[PDB]
């Protein structure tokens, strides 16, 4: 084939792999610090500190909680018919109208929170025989005494509180949420001054259910000049059903219905600033990027967020083992 | 790792190699040289990226959920709300911790694999003309200039062209 | 050996593996569509559309819900003393007796549902001084007015409703479930016409507990000619304990006890047809085969069923990578 | 996969082979022929079936559970019933998705393994009488009729019987 | 080079691995009994049968339940101002004072259980116009009639029970838990004998909430000579808030406050013996060692415990496959 | 397992070897002998212990939780308390069962790996002086006394010292 290769030499070929001076330690099945060429962090652990106002509809509650916004505390009149993807409730919020309590506050707040709307429709309830629009100096509307915009405090007319028995048909094709209440007087004298009968009673019902609440007379702690209280209740009336409100005293009547919807809305308690930036994941500590799979910022989240994890760092190796050649 | 090439029979990496992840260093009739192998570098990178993308595949979104912070003490129902969340967090934390552990173990074995595969591939190509010095270097037994080294690297080396020269150099000698 | 074995030929032997023209794509740790020789499906995603009546005891509720079957609405008299592994409730079920509501309907339905029996024992309650077996035209039993078969409506005798104070000892070695109730009149006039006292009261108790319910007068929506309602309550009496029913008006008395058991029974709302076939897993969409490990048919299941998963397909490779030799 | 035989040094599969999963094709004195290897085929099949049965091991049965569908709006307790189930479904869905991903990766490596093991086994048997052409074919350097090919296949090949013929053919030549 | 001189020979070197005669079967991804050289057990499946009294503070309830210890049933007077990391409740515990029921017993037991202290502070409530320290023969304190040490039964003085209206400010910097109650008389005559008014009423409130309970007259089962009952209620008063107790009859008054804390305390029902040994994990079956990662002793645990698992054995191979010389 | 050495090309283990996990057995002109290899034994042990410690890493502690046993029948809320716990137990039981299954599979492959790596290491060292008999035994083709066997074991064997003797014995013969 070829002629005399006079010289007959050799060559050396060596295979090898890179190494970096720096390197990163990662956990393994068999070791928990092994050093690799490179790794990537899978736990998002820091918020921007601000709630981005995009893409979800963030409604800042300012100094109103959602229930006060719903009831219509004077200072929350800003929120009427408002809507939201996320209502943010602030630590600073305060109530400033007639002292009330809500037996299952927690569910009423939830219920409204995820409906996502405070759209109110007024309906023509006719209360015959009682005085309407009662208010109080503890719920100042402007210079005057006032009350919650969405409720209607009835008292006697002259010398009588008749037995109210009204009805309101749900004829539309959606559910109607009604918020009503009962007034608990401080004294038996107060009970009779306002409602004549010495024992009120409110029964609100539909074809499917009924609630009867009887008031409770007695002194409570002075809150805005008052020892009395009103307790808030709610009734949902389904399409085709009918509301019947029947009372013989102490009723705080509804003025119509909030309409309920079904959506992605929820509520979040946070004092983080709202800012203009787009971010899908919201945490009460501010928005966080959902580029990583897990997060350690907060277990409370709204939107497309990483799964909360107890760990603050989890590094996924993205490179081979690092076997450098020098000394240490 | 499983194959024993990286941090195994190949004693250490080369911080000097900056143009790829695996590669060749040689010395021949024309001098000495280094060169990254881009096929095995790409193979290792593509796998690790595949692995990486699957882990970043869709955060699921959640809207209205349960309350996870409370200011008053309520008893039975609040004890359950807290327990559902805490047992959820521990289960997801376990999953994260085992997921990176498996993944990481696999990445070190996968890259160990590619190194060893490149070695095997070069072995097979050189046929009877070279011997494995056992440290990831082949002693080639025939004159191999730079274009010869290049043909081994780019996979066109014809062993026949040097088989007699090599077999003479390798065996005959004096025993 | 031989002598000059000279036949200098060679042979070639090649190793290889099969390949199929077709092949199936599967997900991997490093790739999410890699094609393999063969795979198998792990997500069961389709029902037969019929609930197989074997091996569990399926009780079709037809047009009765389980609570109406329990109370003994006339049209549900079919179900007395019946039993089940799975009571199926139909969307078409309707009530057709005296208008009632059950304060924790959800737990009473659960409670009975998993006991799995409607076996009723009648006990000799003696009501002295009142009229028994009251019924109504809204609960027609045949031509006549009637009431729930398992409850006993007491009204005044002549001009008095005495204070009832009866007792029934649990002497057997099992728990006894008692279903009782209270009647809420529409008008004060009605209250006095039936129970004389202007305010009823029912107190049912054992050594371990007590419930006192007071009625609530007022009009509700007309349901089968009536504005009144009765509300249902339940009391379990443990072995060795004693029931004491004490009332002064408006009591709907129990006629004995349902006996409770402990088993695998439950209830399911489904309009799927029952059919004769054997299947361990039931879904409200019909029975599904539990041969696969996961299912996507429905999150509601009863019996030995695959784990519900969000995914509709998950293929497990059962063969090597497919590297075809052309692809034909 | 990890070993680099399937879709690696063996360029592609044979759609033609219908009698097993791994096997031999030869070309000798009486012509050309194919034959499935049934030991490695069974080894691969048994493992994949073992894997398969463990995954179909008992559906656990559940009877009375919680309600998972509701027609009215209730608030706090119903929000928790819904949340327990949704976080249960997401955890089981994660488990299913990771389980088939690990399994699948392992099956591709396991079958790559068996191929490579058959190759190694045949290599070891042929001893000094054949050379690896580097694409999964051995060049046998001696006359090997069909019974010879069958003895390699059924594992009774005696290398000694052909060592001198092979070593002559292989080395001596002219270099 | 090296000069052999004379010998011509070969050697054989064989590599191999150990094998043990015995071996252990373990589960695998592809096989479920494969035999290995050695394995280790990961499921702890057996208790010592005794609750070690270290390192946590175990409080043995002996024959008192925690609520009786809280209320101050005579026989539980041992526990006053006691504290615990884990209160152990015994199957044998019995109550032996005035018959009471607690509406949300389950939460009151929880609430107290995790506060971890029964430290009681007595406050100077002044009840003007009523008789204090009422007791009963069903709650014998020594030779005499008595009542719960932490509650104060008020009855009329002479011929009047005035409207009590007292207040107690939370001026300290911690929450105050108040346990109060109401007495349900057996007969209307009893109601008037003790409280004059024919209908009592208790309203307890703070700025944040209110409860009004009205008693319920009627006979219950004879329990320690009595058909009457008292029901227990609780009110937490936060720093800066104020308690107002207002009643007109049937009030069982508080004598001060339990102080609440936040810690790792809980309660456990167990009849296991307490013993002197140190063990972090407690199970109602006795303490178990947390050296293994999973346990099968009991799903109820307190302390650093292994995760409960359904499996009773899970062996982790710690050695190679066992391929012995002869057999196994 | 994946490499096919243990319960593969090495037909079985040696119950006789009690001083380590992997090792050597030899037959030369001075005698026969056995000796454990302590480097591969330590490598296998260290990995299995690493694996083992990670699994015994901190039991998390839990104090006040939910009730998990009930004596009366309550309905809705108690049905949820029971369901949260039962779906928690099934999820943790699944995790335990998959965890030992993965771990175990890996341990059998990891030890198969170390065996095969020791084999490869010895192969590389012996160079042209020995041939693999295919059952994990090398036929060494030159006089190898006990110090020679010891140098292979402790890794100082100089192949050059015997290359001509070996190549003569191995090839030349009569073909
Ligand atoms: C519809 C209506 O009646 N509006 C009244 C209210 C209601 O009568 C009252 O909210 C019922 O709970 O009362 C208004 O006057 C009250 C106000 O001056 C407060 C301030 O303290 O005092 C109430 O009387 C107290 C009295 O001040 C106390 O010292 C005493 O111990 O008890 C009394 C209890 O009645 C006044 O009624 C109001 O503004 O709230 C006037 C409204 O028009
Ligand atoms: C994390 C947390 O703070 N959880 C609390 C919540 C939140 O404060 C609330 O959801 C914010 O919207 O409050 C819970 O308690 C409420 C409950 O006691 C009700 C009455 O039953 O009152 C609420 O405060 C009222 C107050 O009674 C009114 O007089 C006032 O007009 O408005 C206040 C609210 O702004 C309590 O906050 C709750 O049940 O939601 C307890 C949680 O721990
Ligand atoms: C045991 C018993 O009393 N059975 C009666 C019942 C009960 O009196 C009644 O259910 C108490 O709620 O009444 C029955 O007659 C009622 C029936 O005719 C309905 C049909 O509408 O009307 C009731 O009187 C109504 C009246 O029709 C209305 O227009 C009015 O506005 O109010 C009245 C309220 O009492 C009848 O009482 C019955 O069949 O249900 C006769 C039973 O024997
Ligand atoms: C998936 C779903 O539909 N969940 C509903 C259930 C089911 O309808 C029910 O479990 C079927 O058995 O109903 C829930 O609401 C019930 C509740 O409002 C009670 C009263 O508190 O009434 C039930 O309807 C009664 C009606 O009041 C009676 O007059 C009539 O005689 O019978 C009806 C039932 O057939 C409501 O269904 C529930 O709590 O279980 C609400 C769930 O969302
Ligand atoms: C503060 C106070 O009043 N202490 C009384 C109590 C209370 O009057 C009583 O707990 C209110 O519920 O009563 C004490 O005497 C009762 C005791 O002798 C029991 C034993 O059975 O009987 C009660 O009278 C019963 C009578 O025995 C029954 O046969 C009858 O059917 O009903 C009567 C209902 O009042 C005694 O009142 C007591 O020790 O509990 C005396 C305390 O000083
Ligand atoms: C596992 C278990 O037994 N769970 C029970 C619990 C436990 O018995 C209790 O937590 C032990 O502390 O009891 C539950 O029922 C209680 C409830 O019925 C209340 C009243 O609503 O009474 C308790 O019994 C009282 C009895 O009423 C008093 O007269 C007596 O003085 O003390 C008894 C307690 O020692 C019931 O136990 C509970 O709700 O916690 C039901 C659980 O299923
Ligand atoms: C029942 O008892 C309560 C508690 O003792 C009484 O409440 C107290 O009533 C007085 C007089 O109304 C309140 O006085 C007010 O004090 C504020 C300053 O804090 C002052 O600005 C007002 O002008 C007024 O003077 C006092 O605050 C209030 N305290 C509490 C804790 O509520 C109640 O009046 C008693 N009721 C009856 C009918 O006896
Ligand atoms: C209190 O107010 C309610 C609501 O206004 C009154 O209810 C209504 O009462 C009337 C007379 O009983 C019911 O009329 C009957 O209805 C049926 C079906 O339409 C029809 O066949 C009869 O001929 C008659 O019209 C009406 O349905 C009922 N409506 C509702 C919503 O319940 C109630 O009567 C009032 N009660 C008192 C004491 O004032
Ligand atoms: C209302 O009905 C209940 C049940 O019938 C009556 O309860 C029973 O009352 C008697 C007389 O007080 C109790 O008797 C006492 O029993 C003890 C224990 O044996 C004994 O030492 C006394 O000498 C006496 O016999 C009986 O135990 C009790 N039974 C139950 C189940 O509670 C109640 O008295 C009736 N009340 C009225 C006002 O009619
Ligand atoms: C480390 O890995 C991540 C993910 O693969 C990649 O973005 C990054 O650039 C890598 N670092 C280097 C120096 O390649
Ligand atoms: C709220 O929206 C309803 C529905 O369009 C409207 O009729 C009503 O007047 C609105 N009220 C306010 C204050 O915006
Ligand atoms: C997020 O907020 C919580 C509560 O506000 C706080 O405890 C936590 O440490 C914060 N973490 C980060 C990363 O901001
Ligand atoms: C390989 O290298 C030789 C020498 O540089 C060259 O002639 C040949 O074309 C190269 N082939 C490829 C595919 O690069
Ligand atoms: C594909 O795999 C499944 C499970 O191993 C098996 O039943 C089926 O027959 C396989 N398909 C073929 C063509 O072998
Ligand atoms: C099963 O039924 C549910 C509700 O009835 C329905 O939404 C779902 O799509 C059905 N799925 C199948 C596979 O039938
Ligand atoms: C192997 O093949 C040869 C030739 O067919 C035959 O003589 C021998 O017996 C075979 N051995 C086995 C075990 O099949
Ligand atoms: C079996 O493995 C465990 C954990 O590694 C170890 O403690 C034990 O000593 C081993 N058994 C033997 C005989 O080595
Ligand atoms: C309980 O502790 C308080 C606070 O130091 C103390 O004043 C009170 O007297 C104690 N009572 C008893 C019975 O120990
Ligand atoms: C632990 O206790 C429970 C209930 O007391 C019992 O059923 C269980 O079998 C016991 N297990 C062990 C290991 O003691
Ligand atoms: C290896 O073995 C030979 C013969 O025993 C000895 O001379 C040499 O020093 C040994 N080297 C080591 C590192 O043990």
């Amino acid at each position: 084939q070829d002629l005399p290769g006079n010289d007959n030499s050799t060559a050396t070929l060596c295979l090898g792999h890179h190494a970096v001076p720096n390197g990163t330690l990662v956990k393994t099945i068999t070791d928990d610090q092994i050093e690799v060429t490179n790794a990537t962090e899978l736990v998002q652990s820091s918020s921007t500190g601000k709630i981005c106002n995009n893409p979800h509809r963030i409604l800042d509650g300012i100094d109103c909680t959602l229930i006060d916004a719903l009831l219509g505390d004077p200072h929350c009149d800003v929120f009427q018919n408002e809507t939201w993807d996320l209502f943010v409730e602030r630590s600073k919020a305060f109530s400033n109208c007639y002292p009330y309590d809500v037996p299952d506050y927690a569910s009423l707040r939830s219920l409204v929170a995820s409906s996502g709307t405070l759209e109110f429709i007024t309906e023509g309830f006719t209360w015959t025989g009682v005085t309407q629009n009662g208010g109080s100096n503890a719920c100042k509307r402007g210079p005057g005494s006032g009350f919650f915009s969405r409720l209607n405090w009835l008292t006697k007319s002259g010398s009588t509180y008749p037995v109210l028995n009204v009805t309101m048909p749900n004829n539309d094709n959606f559910d109607k949420l009604y918020i009503w209440g009962i007034h608990h007087p401080s004294t038996n004298q107060e009970q009779t001054s306002l409602y004549v009968q010495a024992s009120g009673r409110v029964t609100v019902s539909t074809r499917r259910s009924q609630q009867t609440i009887i008031p409770n007379i007695g002194s409570r702690p002075w809150v805005r000049g008052l020892s009395s209280r009103i307790s808030i209740y709610w009734t949902i009336v389904k399409p085709g059903d009918v509301l019947v409100i029947n009372s013989n005293g102490n009723l705080i009547a509804p003025r119509g219905y909030f309409k309920m919807r079904t959506g992605k809305s929820s509520i979040m308690r946070s004092d983080a600033p709202i800012d203009t930036c787009i971010s899908e994941c919201i945490t009460p500590n501010g928005s966080i990027p959902n580029d990583k799979p897990f997060q350690n910022v907060n277990k409370i989240t709204y939107g497309a967020c990483p799964k909360y994890v107890k760990q603050n760092t989890l590094k996924l190796a993205t490179g081979m083992r690092n076997v450098p050649e020098k000394q240490t | 790792g499983l194959f024993g090439a990286i941090a195994g029979f190949i004693e250490n990496g080369w911080e000097g190699m900056i143009d790829g992840w695996y590669g060749f260093r040689h010395q021949n009739s024309e001098g000495t040289g280094q060169a990254a192998d881009l096929k095995s570098t790409q193979a290792a990178i593509d796998q690790i990226n595949g692995k990486l993308n699957r882990v970043i595949e869709k955060t699921n979104e959640k809207f209205h959920q349960i309350e996870k912070e409370f200011s008053e003490v309520e008893g039975r129902i609040q004890d359950l709300e807290k327990y559902v969340e805490d047992t959820k967090i521990d289960l997801w934390s376990y999953n994260a911790e085992l997921l990176v552990a498996l993944e990481n173990q696999h990445t070190i074995d996968l890259t160990d694999s590619e190194m060893n595969k490149l070695f095997e591939k070069t072995r097979r190509q050189l046929r009877e003309n070279a011997e494995e010095m056992g440290n990831g270097c082949f002693k080639i037994y025939h004159k191999c200039d730079n274009a010869c080294i290049e043909s081994i690297r780019n996979g066109t080396y014809d062993h026949d062209v040097y088989r007699d020269e090599a077999l003479n150099n390798r065996f005959q000698i004096k025993g």
